[PDB]
């Protein structure tokens, strides 16, 4: 179990690890969380209480280095850093651990959410996503936009997320037209999954990371993205069984985990209907299309 | 984006553009069967597709072997038109390649879209308004060619005649909507008001009778009458 040390918290701020989060009040002798489970991604986000503007974060994983957080009273947030000096950082953590100064990752033994938000998410495809090399971690925030909202404007921040456009010459092949827009297996199979993602778990990994992202920067680039990899295989009429039965947990387990009074700034009407009623695979997401009828019935 | 009433006049700029008409590409007609059962066979269609500025008419003949053996023909259709179209565009010189095509009906925009990817400088744009093309079956001369092709066919005629010889092409769209307009409404007395005078012809290599300057303002305003007249028998006014 991994550490994340704070040097200290002088801001008021609503600290996020993974699908927790908690209120630091303004200079609480708050130094960090502890017992972060090794073997899965992390994000540990903020949202400043004077400005709840900006929410931003960082991704990483804690057998890539040891990491902690230091507030930049110039720059206003707080920023991840790497502690290069390995004694050193053992021995601030042991300090703050047995004053009792940090909260522990409340990780329910039963409970497999964060694996199973995060099963294909490794941290060497977020860092070819959000692209800043000198750093083992990666920081995105609410504002961030992708390669394609800018196509449509500072590329070092962008989100380098794969470009999906079912009308574009990518996605058609000449003298296929009509067979490839109404049926986009295709695009899918050929171009994205053979071609661009070489594996259906890098596909899912974006998929997985394109939804967190919207879900707790409320990112808008990134939901765009998470619906269209959604819909792409949905109006494909030769998807793999096994990667449909993934996708049905994968989603099962997104829907689970909104928040229920989000769902009017992270859900897409026409995708989400067309995806489960009119679609290909209409028929192929039981477990997904249950919890979204007992759940969010209004927005269908 | 939508061509409507407020931008109407962009139509006769220098600017070239097509109108994309699809509702006579898939014709049937229904039929019982032997067993009473309901069928349909198909007839040969057409694509209607107008430069509304020089009146240039470029009809592609459907003919019913397009259909064999396909399925959900009605989708088919509008897919089989934005071809057709794609391919006309394709087989223009640069420099007649049109700058706009406008189709009539909004499901006509991501077949069309889809087709023309490799023209991205070409803009595909629904119309706000209703025009009567529909009713080009209702040309004799048009029809004729229609029924009687017995393979794919494009023939080309000018839906104008000379009239620009003597109006403007804002003028000739406007004679040309009336006249399909009237037709659409009522064929019979359209046809009659067009050809009760037996001193006025068509000329072989036109659509429309030779009326005079005089004659079009006579005829027009027969044909206001009938729209008129017709609107007030179907609402009862
Ligand atoms: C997840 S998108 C999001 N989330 C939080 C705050 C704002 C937005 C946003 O830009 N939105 C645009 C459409 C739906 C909401
Ligand atoms: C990943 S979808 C996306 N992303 C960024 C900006 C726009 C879109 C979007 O909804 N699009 C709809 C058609 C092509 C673009």
């Amino acid at each position: 179990m991994n550490t994340v040390p704070f040097t200290s918290a002088p801001i008021e701020v609503t600290i996020g690890i993974d699908q927790y989060s908690f209120n630091v009040k303004e200079n609480q002798p708050f130094h960090g969380i502890k017992d972060i489970p090794i073997g899965h991604v992390h994000v540990i986000h903020f949202q400043h209480a004077d400005n709840s503007s900006m929410r931003y974060g960082y991704w990483f994983d804690c057998r890539m280095g040891n990491f902690y957080i230091q507030y930049d009273p110039k720059d206003g947030l707080y920023k991840m850093m790497e502690e290069r000096d390995g004694a050193k950082f053992e021995n601030i953590v042991h300090n703050f651990k047995e004053r009792q100064m940090m909260v522990s990752y409340p990780k329910i033994d039963e409970d497999d959410t964060w694996y199973n938000l995060t099963e294909f998410v490794q941290m060497d495809k977020i860092r070819k996503i959000v692209r800043k090399d000198e750093n083992q971690f990666s920081y995105v925030d609410s504002s961030m936009t992708t390669v394609q909202e800018n196509e449509l404007s500072d590329p070092a921040h962008s989100l380098n997320y794969t470009v999906i456009n079912f009308k574009s010459r990518e996605a058609i092949r000449p003298g296929h037209e009509m067979e490839d827009f109404l049926d986009k297996s295709y695009y899918l199979n050929t171009v994205m999954l053979q071609g661009i993602f070489k594996n259906s778990s890098n596909y899912f990994g974006e998929l997985q990371f394109a939804f967190l992202n919207a879900m707790f920067f409320g990112n808008y680039g990134s939901s765009l993205q998470w619906h269209a990899m959604i819909e792409l295989i949905c109006s494909s009429a030769t998807v793999p069984k096994h990667m449909l039965d993934k996708l049905d947990e994968i989603l099962y387990y997104q829907i689970k985990t909104l928040p229920e009074q989000y769902s009017d700034i992270l859900l897409n009407e026409r995708v989400w209907n067309i995806c489960l009623y009119s679609s290909f695979q209409k028929n192929s997401l039981h477990n997904t299309e249950k919890i979204m009828e007992n759940k969010y019935p209004e927005l269908l | 984006g939508a061509m409507n009433s407020s931008n109407y006049a962009e139509l006769f700029n220098n600017d070239i553009k097509l109108f994309v008409d699809d509702t006579n590409v898939y014709r049937v007609t229904v039929h019982k069967t032997f067993e009473g059962n309901v069928a349909t066979k198909a007839i040969n269609g057409c694509i209607f597709t107008l430069n509304p500025k020089t009146g240039h008419l470029f009809l592609k003949i459907i003919h019913t072997s397009v259909w064999a053996g396909q399925k959900r023909l009605s989708q088919l259709a509008k897919w089989k038109t934005a071809e057709e179209v794609s391919a006309l565009v394709r087989s223009l010189p640069k420099e007649e390649q049109p700058k706009q095509i406008i189709v009539t009906r909004k499901a006509m925009l991501d077949p069309l879209e889809v087709h023309m990817l490799d023209f991205p400088n070409i803009a595909i744009r629904p119309t706000e308004l209703r025009l009567p093309f529909s009713a080009a079956m209702s040309i004799d001369k048009l029809s004729d060619v229609v029924m009687k092709a017995t393979e794919p066919q494009m023939v080309l005629f000018n839906i104008y005649d000379d009239w620009l010889d003597r109006i403007s092409s804002y003028t000739a769209f406007s004679r040309l909507t009336l006249l399909l307009r009237a037709l659409k409404t009522n064929e019979e007395s359209a046809k009659m008001i067009l050809l009760s005078d037996p001193t006025i012809t068509i000329k072989s290599y036109h659509l429309w009778p030779s009326f005079t300057d005089e004659q079009w303002i006579t005829i027009e305003s027969q044909m206001r009458d009938l729209i008129l007249t017709e609107y007030g028998r179907k609402y009862n006014v």
